């Protein structure tokens, strides 16, 4: 068990500030980049920020939507990553997750913040399968073909907003992920295949694609497993 | 690349 234990959310006023924390255990935190990702009704899953290692002088990158307002930091001696959020707006409302490793294997449980090149990655809205079937989800980029240079990741969301990474780096299964999950590139899209779908695989699947220095998440596919 | 460390 890896744990990423988050705190710091709440209910704040437009223009206010808030600092989120995330404490890691069960893996060598200081060897891996860390990310913040948020989920909102309005904007689906959205990558927010990354921080690299001590050996990279803790280099940071930010989504355009938060640049200048948010600051990511880490404290390797406390195995913690932080997000300072200034000048909050209604559109920053959502559930905030710290995540990393290969490249999104491990997700925190989420903390709610309520404030009161324009790439689109497209997934099937829904697919319906049955136990024992082979089902393939796909992930298209508005920029052209998906290649291995987009380091496709696949992540699974189960009820109450619980995320786990399945696949990183196009086709590398994250540790302890069931063998029925695999990743591929098929006709210039990234693809996740479940070979023998199980009832427990009913969930929302997201892909993420890398573009040089940032991630873009697809809108997610709702997979129903009937029968 | 992103964090390709195993
Ligand atoms: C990850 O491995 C890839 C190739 O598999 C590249 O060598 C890259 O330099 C490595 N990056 C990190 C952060 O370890």
């Amino acid at each position: 068990q890896v744990q990423l234990q988050e705190s710091g959310g709440g209910l704040v006023q437009p223009g206010g500030s808030m600092k989120l924390s995330c404490v890691a255990s069960g893996f060598t935190f200081s060897n891996y980049w860390m990310n913040w990702v948020r989920q909102s009704p309005e904007k689906g899953l959205e990558w927010v920020a990354e921080i690299r290692l001590k050996s990279n002088n803790y280099a940071t990158h930010y989504a355009e939507s938060v640049k200048g307002r948010f600051t990511i930091s880490r404290d390797d001696s406390k195995s913690s990553v932080y997000l300072q959020m200034n000048n909050l707006r209604a559109e920053d409302t959502g559930i905030y997750y710290c995540t990393g490793v290969g490249q999104f294997a491990y997700w925190g449980q989420g903390t709610t913040v309520t404030v009161s090149s324009d790439i689109v990655v497209t997934q099937e809205s829904a697919l319906t399968t049955s136990p024992g079937e082979t089902v393939t989800l796909t992930c298209r980029s508005s920029t052209g073909a998906v290649t291995t240079s987009n380091y496709a990741n696949w992540v699974q969301e189960k009820p109450d907003h619980l995320f786990t990474g399945l696949i990183g780096g196009t086709n590398n299964r994250a540790p302890g992920v069931p063998a029925r999950f695999s990743g591929s590139l098929i006709g210039d899209k990234a693809a996740l295949t479940i070979t023998g779908a199980q009832t427990e695989d009913e969930a929302i699947y997201f892909c993420a694609l890398w573009y040089s220095n940032h991630w873009v998440f697809g809108g997610g596919t709702k997979l129903t497993v009937l029968g | 690349a992103p964090d390709v460390r195993p």
